[PDB]
RNA sequence: AACAUAAUUAAUUUCUACGUUUAUGGAGAUAAAAGCAUACUGAGUGUGCUUGGAAU
RNA sequence: ACUAUGCUUAGCCAUAAACCUAAAUAAUUAAAUUUAACAAAACUAUUUGCCAGAGAACUACUAGCCAUAGCUUAAAACUCAAAGGAC
RNA sequence: UACUUAAAAUUUAAGGAGAGGGUAUCAAGCACAUUAAAAUAGCUUAAGACACCUUGCCUAGCCACACCCCCACGGGACUCAGCAGUG
């Protein structure tokens, strides 16, 4: 059952991801900031970067 | 000229940081008793402490003693002494300087320098 | 590099101080005994000797901190010329990470009990010191991107601030 | 949003109006020479290593 | 018979019964001490790591990682009165 | 209660020598600091921060709650967790 693991792995990143990101929304709106910071872009760091 | 609240009225410890202006947080250790073992730990508290010349370096032990008003949320000391300044102990019994168990300058001499 | 690197007309540390006696020797003699028809062995030991002199008020002494420590400056920047050329060799690799640690320890408890030598040595023989610190902070991408962004908001929220008090000054002060 | 009246005993009113958690294939019953790591196929074999095999 | 491969030069993988199955140090050889037995005579002090019945389980999930069947970290429900070691 | 001012009982607020449940597969928290010309880049944390979970404890007694909305201007499922009774 490799190929549901491999598809397992690859939707439980996303979602890995999609935390990550949202915790940094968290972050910036609860300190009273309506836009992220000017020149940030949430870095992906789950995907087949390397 | 009442004194401060705190029990802390003179506290020993050693100047672990110094990055904060005019402010040197000092680690302080007092022994505690084990119930279960019956043995003494140490037990280790952060005071920070002004210090108003920035005269403090990390590793050097000091006295602080409790200012009457606190100064800040956790400025509540002052910086009374500093006992033994780092690589620059001075001998209490004799009064020469030291660099560890050994003297720099010998107690015959009487170099008066 | 380094200030001083000892001339090849150097004699080694054996005759360095027996030649000078010697009325008269020849330049054969001279050459054979000097720092060219040597080992980088013999070099090291020429360089060392000259720190000493420099630094240590007794160069006579080798067993001190500081004699310690200059021992291990040699050492360090020699492997460092090794491992320029030896990219891949390991073990030499580990010696001069060892050598950099060893030295680290030294300065620390030369700090501790001779303040004034520790500042001449780190002065002299260009070694600066890092205090350790106290907490160790752990590393990897989720840390050091969440730890970026809230730095960078922080500064945000502060300019706003200034931006505001610069603001509601400059309206008080026209309406005075 | 927050003024003013009064005052030859003194008082009056004002003193506002997002995100985050829980929920609807695998492993277990009643019996009606070897090994470790690893690769390939299928336990067979390959490479290194261990004796918890053996060898006068 | 022949290939991946064993070789070389640049990158990655981080696994062995990686075990002398002995943590690292300073002791002592007497405590009238086989202090189970087999290994490797025994024992003391110090510091750290680790262990707390068995299967479930070198598993599930989480997190880190040039690895994507992997690697490291590592449970619960569950079920039993054993499991296990030396002779 | 006395004096027209001093002894108590009882509370409140700000604090800290030390002590104080669980999980580290909760490992980072993200303004949590100092200075006082308003600058500095600091503060807590494997000596367990932060997060989550459970729990009245300190027992001559003490704490918390008083239908719910942590509060109670307001809103709403609109009141016995006073004694005795009922579903
Ligand atoms: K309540
Ligand atoms: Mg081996
Ligand atoms: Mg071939
Ligand atoms: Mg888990
Ligand atoms: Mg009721
Ligand atoms: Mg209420
Ligand atoms: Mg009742
Ligand atoms: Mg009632």
């Amino acid at each position: 059952t490799r190929f549901l693991r491999r598809k397992v792995r690859e939707g439980r990143l996303k979602k890995k991801q999609i935390k990550f990101e949202k915790d940094l929304k968290r972050i910036w709106l609860k300190a009273g900031l309506k836009e992220a910071p000017e020149n940030w872009q949430t870095p992906k760091i789950y995907l087949k970067n390397k | 000229i009442v004194r401060s609240s705190v029990h802390a009225k003179w506290v020993v410890g050693k100047v672990i940081g110094t990055a904060m202006i005019k402010t040197a947080k000092v680690r302080a250790t007092r022994l505690v008793l084990d119930p279960y073992l019956l043995k003494y730990f140490n037990k280790r508290k952060t005071y920070f402490a002004h210090d108003a010349l920035q005269q403090c370096s990390v590793g050097d032990i000091v006295l602080l003693r409790a200012l009457p008003v606190p100064r800040s949320k956790h400025v509540k000391h002052e910086l009374a002494e500093i006992i033994f300044k780092v690589g620059r102990v001075i001998d209490p019994v004799t009064g020469k300087p030291c660099a560890g168990t050994a003297y720099l300058e010998s107690p015959l001499s009487e170099p008066r320098e | 590099k380094q200030d001083d690197e000892p001339p090849s007309s150097a004699f080694i540390k054996e005759y360095k101080d027996i030649i000078p006696n010697i009325e008269k020797v020849d330049d054969v003699v001279k050459r054979i005994l000097s720092l060219e028809m040597a080992s980088r062995k013999e070099k090291l030991k020429i360089k060392q000797e000259q720190l000493m002199n420099k630094i240590v008020e007794n160069p006579e002494d080798s067993r001190t901190l500081e004699a310690q420590i200059i021992a291990l400056t040699v050492r360090i920047r020699n492997y460092e010329e090794h491992m320029q050329k030896h990219r891949k060799d390991k073990a030499h690799k580990r010696h001069l990470l060892m050598s950099i640690d060893r030295r680290k320890k030294l300065l620390k408890i030369l700090r501790q009990t001779n303040y004034d030598v520790f500042e001449k040595t780190c002065k002299e023989l260009g070694v600066e010191y890092t205090l350790p610190p106290l907490h160790f902070q752990k590393v990897h991408r989720r840390f050091l991107a969440k730890k970026a962004l809230c730095i960078r908001v922080y500064q945000e929220v502060q300019k706003l601030k200034k931006q505001k008090r610069a603001l509601k000054a400059a309206a008080a002060a026209a309406k005075k």
